[PDB]
């Protein structure tokens, strides 16, 4: 991956991931993505690896969860929250931010024609069908976190 | 159900004064006496207000349609 | 070029049920489902 | 009145045979409230209303 544009197709919107935040496989939907996350000019392209749980439930938009999203950028590698991503896409300096991060790190950097099997997982992810015994789980998630009378 | 906008018989609107004669209500008032403050004096438009049943009162009892 | 979004009744929540999709609420998965009113065009003469 | 059935006798033990008999009694009647079962069997209450919309009965097991 060398250029700011293409990594773009990886990234999770925010009106798109509220959609997704109750998608099963949720640690297999966005383990592997990037996102414009807020942490004077610097801004980060985290590395999505994992789902985490924080005991703080915020919303995000209409719906209120109280998952983490285990980010790293090269080193540098903890929860957050899905408060600081934003539905913006990737300017040219922050992907360099992203590429000194690794370059600092040693970890080895994505292939330009690797994202191919990873942008067409999320197509799957959005255009799933509701057909299976997803209910009881995807109404335990909000009766979780959100009051029994509404 | 809701206030009649009209009085049947005679056209005088009779839509814009429930809540006035409600307010009225309020009070000991009897029910000839509201239409006479708010001046409804033929029997046509009397009958308006006097023989009303305000039943969407009981209708938003019912949960919302966000 | 609809999803086929519906209505939950006791959620009141736009629920996307495509085709053959088993109609339940996203959010208590209750049963009851209404359309959506039509988008096609809706006048009447108030009389 | 409890069930007294007694199995019918095969004769082959080559005698009148007294053979075994099953006594059934009912005691104790239970009634729950109404209650949805989705497909799945998964048990909800049944509202009036629910079971109006969704031509159900509205009835619970006994
Ligand atoms: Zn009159
Ligand atoms: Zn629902």
């Amino acid at each position: 991956v060398s250029l700011p544009e293409e990594l773009n197709r990886v990234r999770l919107s925010r009106h798109k991931l509220e959609r997704w935040c109750h998608m099963p496989f949720f640690a297999k939907t966005v383990t592997g993505c990037f996102v414009r996350i807020g942490i004077k000019p610097v801004y980060r392209v985290a590395e999505i690896t994992g789902v985490v749980e924080t005991a703080k439930v915020y919303q995000l938009g209409g719906t209120r969860t109280n998952k983490g999203l285990q980010l790293r950028h090269g080193n540098d590698q903890r929860v957050f929250r899905l408060e600081f991503v934003s539905n913006q896409e990737f300017t040219e300096s922050e992907f360099m931010k992203w590429k000194e991060a690794m370059f600092s790190a040693g970890m080895q950097l994505p292939t330009l024609d690797e994202i191919n099997k990873k942008e067409l997982s999320i197509k799957e992810a959005l255009n799933y069908k509701f057909n299976d015994q997803d209910i009881e789980e995807i109404v335990k998630e909000k009766e979780r976190f959100r009051k029994a009378p509404p | 159900m809701i206030i009649p906008v009209r009085c049947f018989t005679c056209g005088k609107i009779v839509g814009n004064k429930w809540e006035a004669y409600l307010g009225l209500l309020q009070a000991e008032y009897t029910e000839g006496d509201a239409l006479d403050a708010l001046g409804l004096k033929r029997y046509c438009c009397r009958r308006m207000l006097l023989a009303h049943v305000d039943l969407i009162e009981k209708l938003l009892n019912y949960a919302p349609l966000e | 070029q609809q999803p086929m979004i519906y209505i939950c009744g006791e959620c009141h929540t736009e629920n996307e049920i495509k085709s053959r999709d088993p109609i339940r609420c996203r959010e208590c998965g209750y049963r009851i489902m209404y359309k959506k009113r039509t988008k096609r065009l809706v006048v009447f003469d108030a009389r | 009145p409890p069930i007294d059935l007694q199995a019918e006798a095969q004769h082959a033990s080559g005698e009148v045979e007294e053979p075994p008999r099953y006594l059934l009694k009912f005691e104790q009647i239970y009634l729950s409230k109404p209650t949805h079962w989705e497909r799945d069997g998964a048990p909800s209450p049944m509202m009036p209303n629910e079971a109006r919309l969704r031509n159900l009965t509205y009835s619970a097991p006994l």
